[PDB]
């Protein structure tokens, strides 16, 4: 079983590719990230704590538009989460230019899995050690889903992937009902970040994002301060 | 500890030898007794045919070809490997009585041939060609300004003219008898009447008409195949 | 459990990247040191000088350089990896230019010069560069900005940074001045980040031992600090 | 001993360091001995070769070697290896002044092929020029330069270095030398008494001096001692040598 | 040395004071052995 | 195996050597020996010709490139082979586009120029083929002996290939009258240098020896058994 | 060690990546095919389909062109492959000359395809021998094997696959010049040559019949049934 | 550190393992240590008294320049590879 867990183009004689398996345990190793599909809109949020607050948080982002209604979270690698989301950028953009409206969230997805995918076929390149998560709006309908490093995208009404991300998946299926609304989405998002944030959430410690029919927009620090007040 | 080098041509040896190559030498070794005998009137191709089964068409398996009428060829290797080989000698061939509208000498033959062959480690393999040395040992006979000529072809490329050289799995004692039977006068009915007679000495099996394929090339005539009747006559006198 | 640690492009079991941290290692083995301090409107980075003998040109032997006419640069490690870095940020710091007509943010080529290391990562064709950068300038409507890029491609502002053998103290000391909050004035920042480097190496250097370069708002060209003004700093420094 | 690290230049070590540059540094510290000095208006080169064999003719393997005509090539290492380095040098020249139309300055031609050795360290398909090289030059209006560019990519500046299996004890009995003040005139006694005085006699005889310098003496322009000069700096060494 | 002692005698040399016959079996190592001390004039000694 | 630092040229030793290199330096020791000599306007190439068996001819060991400039091969037939039609090729396009002859000096450093890369770029194997030059150019004969360690050498004379140690010392016992000798003394002083190499159940034949002679108005003509024949006829008798 | 790497000669000079590969075709299915003074015929060991394969695309014998057939043994999808790029190369040849393919040529180009697969890495060989049948302009009857090697031969009947040495040996002692006067004969040698490894008869036996340019059909399983009872009958006969 | 057999280390070397042999004076042993290149130490053993073994091959003729110059073309690599594909 070793000498099979060294390739990315050699299958294992019992089960499938290793390397796809330590990209995924290289993902559950990442920040912490919930997001959640309300009946009106979806929120998506990280925890961004990082010792020497010399870092300028500020400098960073870890949830970024893709255009005026998508956006994405990660959990894993910081530089490959850069990478994917050039790529998605350059993909929407090819979309919006050839047909001239808003990309659906739906083909996004489907084209950033192809790309990263893409660098899971050969040898002598490593797979994303990063998982996304995509939240858009339309049709009059909030969408999720979920990139994998191994080309992989599923949907999800309420996910929660990096570390302790089996507590926060069992928070979720023990919190999320169909018919949530925006606001409480965001209080079940802050809270499944808080169980297992280890060490008192602050303005800017987490990183919230939100979309819903005025399309997506990250919160700013005075609303994230504001809702962890109301959370407490 | 040789095993380091064997793998992959690009190797050196700590005594400075090409492993890649001398094992496709070798390998000659596991093709069939090829004898041709160079004299004044001529060269002539003696081989072994090697049956496997008398349901065999005796036309199909081929240790000697034309190149050209001029000259001739022998085999011992690989079929597909010698395939290529004669295919490319006779598309030089082409290709010189094209660019200069003469016959090209079988020294300029072997020597396009050569560089055909020895180009295993080059870079201009990038559209596709050997990546492992070419693997059958090349007779090449015939009759040129230089008059009647035999030069010997070595997988790593390598010729020289041979006044009377044995290629094949009895290489070493073919070339040893041979060398004595051989003299500078020899005629050429007397010289294939010896080298029939190394192959009967050398052959695992006896000589009949399906034993043996036999060529000729002199000044007068163009390159001559022995039919059945021709090595039936040939054979009955030995 | 190990040897995954060959090829950049293999991920070990729990998904971790060894090269990777061999590479951030690798940043160490220079030898040296470097931290950088930002103020309200000036940003100082300052770097330890090792001179094995008086045979050397000590003009040459610089270990900051200026990236554009207001973007300065320092970093350490391997430092044919230090010159060649510095080369392509210069190189991409002119395309930027050259293409969308104005002066490169500190921010974008940080980001720019990480995706590049990024893909060094990525794909096995490639040593991943292994020297850690330290980029200032001044940005208009956000100020002064300093940024560290590292092999990894990782990018991140600094309000102070560090980097060399002495990272993890140097950052605790960083971490030490500026839990109290004060204002940090431009030869305050030079002070800081001058009592950092002493103390962290305790060695109380002479003036001749330290480069020194600072940019500001109202001196938006990244000056390189000469040697009359850093004696004047350090050496009142000393007497402060 | 890194044994799993060492096999190609783009693995690192577990302390963080690519032993193929190491080990090209230890190549050049088991070569021959170069020195150069950069006197007030302009530089000198010497170099000790050692005559393997008398069927050598003389100015064989010819080490001071010329990349621009204001710029000189002293080198260390590999023949092959300075041949090959010399060539690309001599290309990235030549494309400077044909681009920029101008005389390529000793330090930006130091970086280029700094970077240029660079990208031979870092690659896994090829090898880092494992040969220690020197540039030199006198520019009016610019001054004088020397620089020591060993296959670690690293082009410091040194006022007068050496690179063989005598670099520390050339830098013991180059440190007494005064440097910055005499010229070529009262530098090439300096670099020829210290060239017969690192080479050892009782092991690897047989060598002989050759030396090459540029500056103004000869209109900034870099080229082998004159006989009369050579026999001269040869004349002082047998003196002072003793 | 067995049958011309005098020629290592006015060389001055020793005569060879052991040999090993190192070679894979079946080679004939020891039928070759067997042979020369047959053509020596000297028994042959078998020690298994 | 400590000795994984010999299976590609892109390796260096631990004590800083490329054991590829070496064994393909080591590799024209197999090869027979060749030894030239230079007069004041005379250069010789003198090798002894070898057959896989009696009944066949023997292996040419002496090319012709150009009318002014020769080469003779020890070691593989391959390598040395290709080496000549880039030499022959090199020759022509400087006589296309210069119409003067390739300088010795000049197609030796191309010779060494093309022969690193495969000592330096992983692929190509190492040109393994040991060539003796002898030409004409403006400043007379010169000899070029390079070594497939992709290095060349100026040379009074040099014996490279198999026992080329006793021709080497040869010449070193007979410097003494190279540069004063007309044709036929320098062709005798050669001969007699395979001599020393050749053991003493063999002898210069006429079969045996190649001559290759240059100079200054006579081209790089080789000779045969039967043009090597006046040649011998000179030559004296071996001193047995 | 020496097997695992195409390009490599082995010490004793072999391939043994080819030679490996030559080898997968024994583990195939029994194919023989015999050429007759004005028919050539093709007897392969049908797989018994258990209860659902489709028998319309189990084509173990298909034909290159209206003036060559083949039938295979190794792997089906190199099997594919190979047809469909020997049919393509037989139109591009009667593009290039206009005349029909002679089977010498197709044999040849087949032969090549091989070689060029099996000599440099990255490239697997096609693991599959082919018995290459067919009439010429002149309608003279050719039958050529083709070897995962790269090598092609004239054969005047042969059998591929498992259990070829057993029908190569039945040939060898049937194959007789009057064997061949009628087309019943030839085909009553082939069925014979078939039966003797698959014994089971009725079905798991495919025949195809060139006769002097007919654009063959395949013998359909109407008189298969009755082509084993003209068997069973001379069987029956001598016995 | 051990390094290279010298000349005159050769010489002694010889002349002492050799010091039983009944070497003539007609022979150079500087000669022998100036075509000692890369042989050393334990390759006395060869040349040395295979030298006197050689003298043996010679036909047991006094220790003279011959069987030592023999000796040196010979030492490990005296056996003779004869190998074709090498021009
Ligand atoms: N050179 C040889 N000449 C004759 N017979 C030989 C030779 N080599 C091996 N044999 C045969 O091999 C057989 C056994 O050899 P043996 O001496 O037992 O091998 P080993 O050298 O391993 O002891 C003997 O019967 C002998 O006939």
């Amino acid at each position: 079983e070793r000498g099979y867990s060294f390739s990315l183009t050699t299958f294992s004689p019992s089960g499938k590719l290793v390397q796809i398996e330590y990209a995924l345990a290289a993902v559950a190793g990442g920040a912490p990230s919930v997001g959640i599909k309300a009946a009106n809109g979806v929120v998506l949020a990280t925890e961004k704590k990082q010792k020497s607050i010399l870092y300028d948080e500020r400098s960073v982002h870890k949830v970024e538009p893709i255009t005026k209604h998508i956006g994405l979270v990660y959990s894993g690698m910081g530089p490959d989460y850069r990478v994917l989301v050039h790529r998605a950028r350059k993909l929407a953009q090819q979309y919006y230019l050839v047909y001239q409206e808003p990309i659906p969230t739906a083909q996004l997805v489907q084209r950033v899995a192809s790309v990263m995918q893409e660098y899971t076929q050969s040898g002598g390149v490593r797979p994303f050690g990063v998982s996304l998560l995509i939240c858009g709006w339309n049709e009059g309908r909030p969408y999720l889903f979920q990139s994998d490093p191994s080309g992989a995208y599923f949907a999800w009404k309420a996910t929660a992937m990096g570390k302790n991300y089996v507590n926060g998946k069992t928070f979720l299926e023990k919190r999320y009902n169909e018919d949530l609304e925006l606001e409480d989405a965001i209080h079940t998002a802050i809270l499944t970040l808080k169980e297992s944030f280890e060490g008192q959430m602050t303005e800017d410690n987490i990183e919230v994002g939100i979309c819903n029919e005025a399309g997506f927009r990250r919160l700013t620090p005075t609303e994230v301060k504001d809702y962890l007040a109301a959370i407490a | 500890t040789r095993s380091e080098y064997d793998r992959g041509v690009n190797t050196f040896s700590p005594e400075g030898r090409l492993f890649q190559v001398e094992y496709a030498i070798e390998a000659i070794k596991l093709g069939s007794t090829a004898i041709g005998i160079q004299t004044s009137e001529g060269v002539c191709l003696a081989v072994e045919k090697r049956i496997t089964s008398p349901l065999m068409e005796p036309s199909s398996i081929e240790k000697i070809v034309e190149i050209d009428a001029h000259i001739g060829c022998a085999m011992s290797g690989l079929i597909k490997d010698a395939k290529t080989l004669i295919d490319k000698a006779r598309v030089e061939t082409q290709n010189h009585w094209f660019t200069y509208n003469e016959t090209m000498t079988v020294e300029s033959v072997t020597q396009a041939v050569s560089n055909l062959a020895l180009q295993f480690g080059e870079e201009d393999a990038d559209p596709g060609a050997m990546s492992r040395p070419f693997g059958v040992a090349l007779l090449f006979g015939g009759v040129d300004e230089k008059g009647p000529q035999l030069f010997h072809m070595d997988p790593s490329g390598t010729f020289v003219q041979c006044d009377a050289r044995a290629i094949g799995s009895a290489s070493e004692g073919a070339q040893s008898s041979l060398q004595e039977v051989y003299h500078k006068s020899m005629t050429l009915k007397e010289a294939i009447k010896s080298s029939l007679i190394i192959l009967k000495q050398v052959m695992e099996e006896k000589l009949n008409a399906t034993n043996i394929e036999l060529a000729t090339v002199q000044p007068g005539q163009n390159f001559h195949m022995f039919t059945k009747e021709e090595l039936e006559e040939v054979i009955k006198d030995i | 459990s190990a040897g995954f640690d060959r090829h950049i492009t293999i991920f070990s079991p729990e998904g971790r990247l060894y090269q990777v941290e061999y590479a951030f290692k690798a940043i160490n083995q220079g030898g040296l040191t470097s931290v950088a301090v930002r103020g309200k409107d000036c940003a100082v980075i300052v770097t330890q000088k090792k001179v094995p003998d008086k045979l050397l040109d000590s003009s040459t032997v610089t270990h900051l350089f200026k990236i554009t006419e207001n973007i300065g640069c320092v970093m350490t490690g391997m430092t044919a990896d230090s010159r060649s870095q510095v080369q392509r940020a210069r190189y991409e710091a002119a395309n930027w230019k050259y293409k969308y007509g104005y002066e490169i943010p500190v921010d974008m080529l940080c980001k720019r010069i990480a995706d590049i290391s990024q893909v060094y990562t990525q794909n096995a064709e490639m040593r991943p560069l292994g020297c850690c950068m330290i980029l200032i300038g001044i940005d208009e409507e956000q100020g002064p900005q300093v940024y560290k890029c590292d092999p990894a491609g990782y990018y991140c502002g600094f309000k102070a940074t560090a980097a060399g053998v002495k990272q993890t103290e140097s950052t605790s000391f960083l971490e030490k001045k500026v839990k109290k909050k004060f204002d940090w004035t431009f030869e305050q920042t030079v002070e800081t980040a001058i009592t950092c480097l002493s103390t962290v190496l305790s060695i109380d250097f002479k003036p001749s031992e330290i480069e020194v370069g600072v940019v500001t708002v109202e001196n938006p060209k990244f000056r390189i600090l000469t040697e009359a003004e850093i004696d004047a700093h350090l050496v009142a420094l000393a007497e402060r | 001993i890194g044994t799993g690290y060492d096999l190609s230049a783009s693995t690192f070590s577990p302390d963080g360091r690519v032993f193929q540059v190491e080990y090209a540094m230890k190549a050049v510290e088991n070569s021959s001995t170069a020195i150069g000095i950069r006197c007030k208006d302009g530089v000198v080169f010497g170099v000790e070769k050692l005559v393997l064999s008398k069927l050598y003719e003389e100015g064989s393997n010819k080490r001071l070697f010329n990349v621009d005509r204001h710029v000189g090539m002293a080198v260390a290492g590999l023949l092959a290896d300075a041949r090959s380095l010399a060539d690309i040098a001599r290309e990235e020249a030549s494309n400077f002044r044909s681009n920029f139309g101008y005389n390529i300055p000793l330090k930006h031609l130091a970086d280029r092929v700094a970077m240029y050795v660079h990208a031979y360290t870092l690659y896994s398909a090829v090898r880092p020029f494992g040969c220690s090289f020197m540039l030199g030059s006198y520019s009016v209006n610019d001054g004088a330069q020397l620089y020591m560019i060993d296959p670690s990519g690293v082009s410091y500046g040194y006022w007068g270095c050496a690179i063989g299996k005598a670099r520390q004890a050339a830098k013991t009995e180059i440190e007494k030398l005064q440097m910055k003040e005499m010229t070529c005139r009262d530098i090439v006694k300096e670099v020829a008494k210290i060239i017969y005085i690192v080479h050892d006699e009782v092991k690897d005889k047989a060598f002989e001096l050759e030396l090459s310098w540029v500056g103004e003496l000869t209109n900034g322009r870099h080229e082998i001692v004159p006989k009369d000069i050579r026999e001269e700096a040869e004349k002082y060494a047998k003196e002072s040598l003793k | 040395p067995l049958l011309h002692p005098e020629r290592f005698v006015n060389l001055g040399i020793e005569p060879p004071k052991g040999v090993l016959l190192f070679g894979p079996p079946g080679t004939g190592k020891t039928l070759c052995a067997r042979a020369v001390a047959n053509r020596t004039d000297a028994c042959f000694i078998r020690v298994i | 195996f400590r000795n994984q630092y010999d299976n590609d040229v892109t390796v260096w030793s631990p004590q800083g050597r490329i054991h590829q290199i070496e064994y393909a330096m080591e590799a024209v020791k197999q090869g027979s020996a060749t030894v030239g000599l230079k007069s004041k306007t005379h250069a010789v190439l003198v090798a002894l010709k070898r057959a896989q068996s009696e009944l066949a001819a023997h292996q040419k060991k002496i090319l012709h490139v150009d009318n002014h400039i020769g080469i003779s091969i020890a070691g593989l037939t391959a390598d040395a082979r290709l080496l000549c039609n880039f030499m022959r090729q090199e020759c022509l396009d400087s006589r296309f586009v210069f119409d003067r002859p390739l300088p010795v000096s000049r197609l030796v450093s191309l010779i060494g120029s093309k022969t690193q890369i495969p000592t330096q770029r992983y692929g190509r194997r190492p040109y393994g083929v040991g060539l003796l030059i002898a030409g004409y150019d403006d400043m007379g004969p010169h000899i070029f002996q390079t070594c497939p360690s992709a290095n060349y050498f100026d040379c009074r004379a040099m014996s490279i290939g198999a026992r080329s140690q006793s021709a080497r010392t040869y010449l070193e016992r007979h410097m003494s009258e190279f540069m004063e000798c007309n044709l036929n003394e320098l062709v005798k002083h050669g001969l007699r240098a395979l001599r020393e190499t050749l053991p003493a159940e063999q002898d210069l034949t006429t079969k045996n020896v190649s001559i290759g002679i240059v100079g200054k108005d006579l081209e790089f003509t080789i000779y045969d058994d039967d043009d090597v024949s006046p040649f011998l006829e000179g030559l004296e008798e071996r001193p047995q | 060690s020496y097997d695992r790497a195409i390009t490599v000669f082995s010490p004793d000079g072999h391939l043994f990546q080819v030679e490996y590969a030559q080898e997968a075709v024994k583990k195939g299915s029994t194919a023989v095919g015999v050429r007759g003074r004005d028919i050539v015929v093709l007897g392969v060991e049908k797989k018994s389909v258990a209860k659902l394969q489709d028998e319309r695309t189990v084509r173990k014998i298909c034909a290159l062109d209206d003036n060559v057939c083949m039938a295979f043994a190794g792997l089906t999808a190199d099997a594919r492959i190979v047809i469909n790029r020997a049919r393509v190369e037989c139109q591009s040849h009667r593009l290039t000359v206009e005349d029909p393919v002679t089977v010498e040529y197709i044999t040849r180009y087949i032969a090549s395809l091989k070689q060029r697969y099996t000599q440099s890495n990255g490239r697997r060989p096609f693991g599959i021998s082919a018995l290459i049948v067919g009439f010429d302009f002149d309608g003279t009857p050719r039958l050529y094997q083709t070897d995962p090697s790269g090598t092609y031969h004239a054969w005047k009947a042969n059998a591929i696959g498992r259990g070829a040495k057993s029908v190569r040996e039945f040939l060898e002692k049937n194959y007789t010049d009057e064997a061949i006067e009628t087309d019943d004969l030839t085909i009553k040698l082939v069925i014979k040559a078939l039966l003797e490894v698959v014994q089971s008869g009725g079905k798991n036996i495919e025949l195809a019949v060139m006769r002097r340019d007919q654009s063959l059909k395949i013998l359909n399983p109407e008189e298969i049934e009755k082509y084993v009872a003209e068997i069973e009958k001379e069987k029956e006969e001598n016995e | 550190e051990f390094p290279m057999p010298n000349e005159e280390a050769r010489a002694r070397i010889m002349q002492i393992h050799s010091r039983k042999m009944n070497v003539s004076p007609d022979v150079n042993y500087e000669e022998l240590a100036r075509c000692t290149d890369d042989f050393n130490g334990a390759q006395c053993k060869a040349v040395c008294v295979e030298a006197g073994m050689i003298a043996l091959r010679r036909g047991a003729t006094e220790l003279t320049h011959e069987d030592y110059m023999e000796g040196i073309l010979e030492v490990q690599a005296k056996k003779k590879a004869n190998l074709q594909y090498y021009a």
